[PDB]
């Protein structure tokens, strides 16, 4: 709602409070100079003030080159207000199907959570590695046998642009 | 298999498209800060000349002036930045090629995975590739182990290698690729006795002098 | 930017989208400096292609690992000395201004840390250059002792009194780091300069920057459009520029924080993984071996090391 007490103008949530306003005090202030909660007048009660729920919107998509589907993350609002929907710590995703299986992880979204896979787009907790156990023992070493020679590349940047502006 | 590799998966080469990318984004919106008024009647200074008298030409330009200044120093301050981060990578390129291509790398991971053999620079737009050429153990067998030899009461340590069993006998092999080694006094060494060590197992060690004299 | 800058006035967004791209360039900065915080860390954690688990069985040649294995019983599987850091770090939102959670939680960090740890544990540095071959730990050890210019056997005659010392400068660390305050200051710090950022970003809202009232809504409902127009552009140009020093020191300090996940990553590569012969790189002393913990925005090392003690004069000759 829209409020407006005693002058104080803002957009907020109204809600009930356990805050003891002393009764010289008409409205209180959070940490960092911002209205936290403030007296109503005419019934003489505390009420809290929390902001109306607000957030950036993503979108997760496989690229042009394979779908034109979609998947968008209400990252901090609850989406129980204005096909699938999955409530995750980092938000609720919606377009995005939750497979109870893990893989490893292709769009990051957040808090563990990953998400295209059999023709549509997955929402997954993404997978370490595989699972294993090394047989530990008080009298038991592995010893290679046979070496591979292996080629790997790493690219590192050395330079930029020499850009001169006048 | 790196040609076809680097030839057919994409973003390969991101590291150094990234950091094109970068400098042709912030460049590109110093030029698009052009168009925009910050509060003037044009973004054009030339029409505003062409239409306002200096005494309040001026006021409009000075305005200008502070947009595009502000927006100048936003974009040196930002290429600062990632200079100095361009700049550490070229720092940790040279050292790599010191300590990877003139040299043979001995701290771990740094010269790629596995125990780094030797490396191979290339040249890239704007940066360096390195193939780096490792020696991955593999396929691994198990074997029982004792850290030493009793051996007439003596306690027998290899010199280098472990001893290792294949069920029924013993043997010395390098930890780094199986290469089972009959034990003698040459392979091995003496130190203390065998009532000390909490892991040890009853074998014999041949002394090719045993051999020689027979 | 938008929300912060101006919020909910249209008199208002109309002046502030005449300056063009800041508002994309900040974000831009913004989602870059997130972006590499989780790629600090996957570098600094993520080192093994595979979760390894140590046995059931803790027959590790008298060394006593509990106190740095995860504790099973643990509503988290943390281990004691990471159980103690997340308790010792101590850790606002509601201009526009929102924080994203990181990609790794603090169990799968927890989870790359056991795993490097299991690794470490069972099977030396074999697991880092290629696949994990188990070793005995007293073996390992041994090994760790030759690669230093002391002879295998040196451990295994006094491997009681070895596995004895490991074990008192493992408890000891608990109770250091549960007395000593300001032990975790590195971390302490990082938290409270961004918390302080925030907090200084969010009061610079109350400023007036000439303006003749600090809140958008009462000037533009008191003073009229042709000249309220003037303070709110004023008030505007004041509050971004707050911004664009808050993202400046953001970069600055985004490179900090990365110089030193850098860091952290070579010595998880070459102390954990590996052993070290760079001198103080992996403690004072000779190193031997390196356990990570996690820790709330960083890693924690503990650096096993060898120092010579008592010593004696001798004459020489070459
Ligand atoms: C302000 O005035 C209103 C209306 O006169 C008061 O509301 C009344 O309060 C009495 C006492 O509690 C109740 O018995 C009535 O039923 C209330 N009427 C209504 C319509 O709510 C209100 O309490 C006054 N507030 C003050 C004096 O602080
Ligand atoms: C070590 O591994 C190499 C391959 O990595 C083996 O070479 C293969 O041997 C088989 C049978 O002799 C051939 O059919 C393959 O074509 C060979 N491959 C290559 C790339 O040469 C080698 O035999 C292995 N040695 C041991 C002792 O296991
Ligand atoms: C968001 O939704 C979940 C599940 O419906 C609920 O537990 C939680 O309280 C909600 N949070 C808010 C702020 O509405
Ligand atoms: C060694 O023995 C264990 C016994 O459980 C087995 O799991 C493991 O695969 C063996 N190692 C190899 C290389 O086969
Ligand atoms: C172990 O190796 C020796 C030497 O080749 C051989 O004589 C013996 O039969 C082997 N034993 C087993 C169980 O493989
Ligand atoms: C190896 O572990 C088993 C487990 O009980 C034990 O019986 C045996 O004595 C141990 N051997 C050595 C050499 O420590
Ligand atoms: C090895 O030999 C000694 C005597 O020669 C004996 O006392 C000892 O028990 C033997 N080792 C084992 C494991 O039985
Ligand atoms: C290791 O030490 C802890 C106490 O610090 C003890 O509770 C635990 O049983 C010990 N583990 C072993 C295997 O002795």
């Amino acid at each position: 709602v829209n409020f407006n007490f005693n002058g104080l103008t803002g957009t907020g949530v109204l809600t009930e409070s356990n805050k003891k306003f002393l009764p010289f005090q008409q409205f209180g202030r959070d940490i960092a100079d911002t209205t936290d909660a403030v007296r109503d007048p005419q019934t003489l009660e505390i009420l809290d003030i929390t902001p109306c729920s607000f957030g950036g919107v993503s979108v997760i998509t496989p690229g042009t080159n394979t779908s034109n589907q979609v998947a968008v993350l209400y990252q901090d609002v609850n989406c129980t207000e204005v096909s699938n929907v999955f409530q995750t710590r980092a938000g609720c995703l919606i377009g995005a199907e939750h497979v109870n299986n893990s893989y490893e992880c292709d769009i990051p979204i957040g808090a563990g959570i990953c998400a295209v896979a059999s023709q549509s787009i997955i929402a997954y907790t993404m997978s370490l590695g595989a699972e294993n156990s090394v047989a530990y023992s008080n009298n038991s070493i592995a010893i290679p046998t046979n070496f591979t020679i292996s080629v790997t590349t790493e690219i590192l940047p050395v330079s930029m642009t020499k850009t001169s502006v006048d | 298999k790196i040609q076809d590799s680097l030839s057919s998966t994409p973003s390969a080469l991101g590291k150094l498209q990234d950091v094109v990318n970068q400098n042709a984004q912030a460049l590109n919106t110093l030029v698009k800060q052009l168009s925009s008024n910050f509060g003037a009647i044009s973004s054009v200074l030339n029409d505003i000349l062409s239409r306002l008298d200096p005494p309040e030409a001026e006021v409009q330009i000075d305005r200008l002036i502070t947009g595009r200044l502000q927006s100048l120093q936003t974009y040196v301050t930002q290429q600062l930045i990632r200079a100095a981060e361009i700049r550490a990578s070229a720092n940790l390129a040279a050292t790599k090629m010191s300590e990877c291509v003139l040299g043979q790398s001995k701290r771990v991971d740094f010269c790629g995975k596995g125990y780094h053999l030797m490396s191979f620079p290339q040249s890239a737009p704007h940066g360096v590739v390195f193939l780096h050429v490792t020696y991955v153990p593999a396929q691994e067998k198990n074997f029982t182990t004792a850290p030493a030899i009793c051996h007439d009461g003596k306690a027998h340590f290899p010199r280098e290698g472990v001893f290792v069993s294949n069920g029924t006998h013993w043997f010395v092999t390098q930890r780094n690729f199986y290469e089972p080694q009959i034990i003698t006094t040459d392979n091995t060494f003496v130190s203390g006795n065998c009532d000390v060590v909490i892991g040890i197992v009853n074998n014999t060690v041949y002394d090719p002098l045993q051999p020689e004299l027979d | 930017c938008t929300m912060y800058i101006c919020g909910d006035s249209t008199e208002c967004s109309n002046l502030l989208l005449q300056y063009g791209s800041f508002c994309t360039q900040l974000n831009r900065a913004l989602t870059g400096i997130a972006v590499e915080q989780d790629k600090n860390t996957q570098e600094v954690f993520a080192q093994v292609k595979q979760i390894y688990k140590t046995p059931p069985i803790k027959d590790f040649g008298g060394f006593n690992f509990s106190q740095i294995l995860p504790d099973p019983s643990k509503p988290s599987k943390r281990s004691p000395i990471e159980d103690l850091l997340f308790n010792k770090v101590t850790l606002q939102k509601f201009n526009g201004l929102t924080v994203l959670p990181p990609l790794l939680t603090d169990e799968m960090i927890a989870q790359y840390t056991s795993a490097l740890l299991a690794g470490t544990i069972t099977s030396g540095w074999t697991f880092g250059a290629g696949p994990a071959l188990q070793i005995p730990f007293p073996m390992q050890m041994a090994y760790r002792f030759n690669g230093i210019g002391v002879t295998q056997n040196v451990l295994y005659e006094n491997q009681k009194l070895i596995a004895n010392q490991f074990n008192s400068a493992i408890g000891k660390i608990q109770d250091s780091l549960s007395s000593t305050p300001s032990a975790l200051g590195k971390l302490q710090d990082v938290v409270n300069q961004n918390a302080q950022a925030l907090n200084t970003l969010v009061k610079q809202l109350s400023s007036n920057f000439g303006a003749i009232s600090s809140v958008l809504n009462d000037i533009l409902s008191r003073l009229d459009p042709p000249e309220a127009e003037v303070q709110i552009d004023r008030l505007i140009t004041g509050r971004l520029q707050s911004l664009q020093t808050y993202v400046t020191q953001q970069l600055i300090r985004a490179a900090e924080i990365r110089a030193s996940a850098n860091l952290a990553a070579t010595k998880m590569s070459e102390c954990v993984l590996g052993q070290s012969k760079r001198v103080d790189f992996c403690g004072k002393g000779y190193h031997l071996m390196s356990f990570p913990q996690s820790a709330p925005h960083g890693v924690v090392f503990l650096h096993v090391t060898y120092v010579p003690a008592q010593e004696k004069n001798f004459t020489t000759a070459p």
